[PDB]
RNA sequence: AGACUCUGGCAUGCUAUUCUUAGAGGGACAAGUGGCGUUCAG
């Protein structure tokens, strides 16, 4: 019985309640999963920062319960894992929540299982629904980033194949990141393999991209309502007869070089 | 968020010819903002708003000497009208 | 202003129609995906069916020798079907 | 590594109206706080 704004400030008091709990209380996490990964996708922005900090706060209490950390953490995964199988939102939810846990616990997963997932990744790439397919880019940039080449190298032409055959809609709409994606797969690669492996239209943003690669090797009222050699030149002012020798001659001495509406008819100013 | 030209040209024309009217918080800039400009797009009046509490809150911490005279000029272009 | 000829061939055209206009006389007498569009009794439901369905599969003992196996099965079936 | 256009959450308000409607009017503009800042842009 939790209102939409008031799941804003609840995890920060689950927040606070994660960082001194002891190793007999998983069952209360167990159960708090769901709420932490659709406040992931809440709609205030506060609530979804205080579900991604509850989820690293609570993947670092795991990092307590047990002597390896690696199997912890895999503990962990799989304690969210069921969220990439029931309904389309909750889905994107927990592919978001997997996106913002990779970042965090970079190696501490272990390559190959990020890898499987990655592969979940490409079928969720194949998804009807726009967000779905947009969390999914956005785990893919996050793994591109984070796990490493040498690892990327076997799994680039999966999936770049998973990119390549989305739709014309769907590649029309999300242009930004599918360009962010190529552009980070031919720095990281060869540019004759994304070349060789993509299909024929996604060419013409490559040589576009690869271009792109070419380019790129005081407080006054007038001074603060204003439209945003030659320092020694000096202006005398001649009133009594200038004395230099006068105390305060200086006044006298300057630095600097001395010097769209329509109106309606009931005056109020027009503004387009 | 970043900012634009339009807005804060018409702020400072808006200021320069109708300094007096305005206040300190937002909500009577908002006020002078309908009662002052017809302003269509209620967007562009918002950022106004924004912008004139930025620049009242800004300018107020100045010299007291520069506010005088330009109450003096509004004052005596307001009075030859 | 218009030749005369024009005019005679009009003239002779509308008193034509007029002929037959006179002869027609006569004869006649005889769930969105978006959570934040949706409503907050929907989102407690979602989240109470949810909570159910990771217990059921966290209680299930295929998933618990190969959760990343059985994962991707599920995915593969499931869009399969799609 | 969209400074382009439109636009949602909340209305116990007006309109035939607190639970369904559809026109309009509001509401959020970085507005407020503390730090980093060429003390101004951010």
């Amino acid at each position: 019985s939790t209102s939409s704004p008031a799941k804003r400030p609840r995890l920060k008091c689950l927040l606070h309640i994660v960082r001194k709990l002891s190793a007999e209380h998983k069952e209360f996490i167990t159960a708090l999963i769901p709420e932490v990964i659709l406040c992931t996708k809440e709609v205030s922005v506060g609530a979804r920062k205080n579900a991604f900090a509850l989820l690293v706060e609570m993947g670092h209490a795991f990092l307590r319960f047990g002597s390896n950390q690696e199997e912890a953490l895999q503990c962990y995964l799989v304690l969210i894992y069921p969220g990439l199988v029931g309904a389309v939102t909750m889905v994107s939810c927990s592919i978001l929540a997997l996106t913002h846990l990779l970042f965090e616990f970079k190696g501490l997963m272990g390559t190959s299982t990020v890898e499987q997932l990655l592969e979940n990744v490409c079928l969720l790439l194949a998804s009807r629904t726009r967000d779905v397919v947009k969390s999914a880019l956005g785990f893919i940039k996050v793994a591109v980033t984070v796990m490493d080449v040498a690892h990327l190298a076997k799994h680039v032409q999966l999936v770049m194949e998973a990119i390549g055959k989305l739709s014309d809609d769907m590649r029309r709409h999300f242009r930004m990141k599918l360009r962010n994606l190529f552009t980070k797969f031919i720095r990281k690669f060869g540019f004759e393999l994304v070349k060789r492996l993509l299909p024929e239209e996604y060419h013409r943003v490559l040589v576009n991209i690869r271009k792109a690669e070419a380019r790129a090797k005081g407080d006054s009222i007038e001074e603060i309502l204003a439209d945003s050699r030659q320092r020694s030149r000096a202006w005398l002012k001649e009133d009594e007869p200038l004395n230099f020798l006068d105390p305060k001659v200086a006044q006298r001495v300057l630095a600097t070089q001395p010097g769209g509406f329509k109106v309606s008819a009931d005056g109020r100013l027009i503004i387009r | 968020r970043v900012r634009t030209k339009t807005v804060k040209k018409a702020a400072r024309v808006i200021i320069e010819k109708y300094y007096t009217r305005l206040g300190n918080d937002f909500h009577t800039n908002k006020r002078v903002c309908e009662e002052i400009a017809i302003i269509p797009s209620k967007k562009l009046r918002n950022k106004i708003a924004g912008y004139v509490t930025h620049l009242m809150k800004r300018i107020q911490r100045g010299p007291v000497r520069g506010i005088s005279i330009k109450l003096q000029e509004e004052e005596r272009e307001r009075r030859d009208n | 202003v218009l030749p005369k000829k024009e005019k005679m061939k009009l003239r002779r055209e509308q008193w034509l129609q007029k002929i037959e206009a006179i002869k027609l006389a006569e004869q006649k007498h005889r769930r969105p995906s978006e959570l934040s569009r949706m409503s907050a009794a929907q989102r407690q439901q979602l989240l109470e069916e949810e909570r159910t369905r990771f217990q059921e599969l966290l209680a299930s003992p295929a998933y618990r020798a190969s959760p990343l196996v059985a994962i991707g099965q599920t995915l593969a079936r499931q869009m399969q079907l799609e």
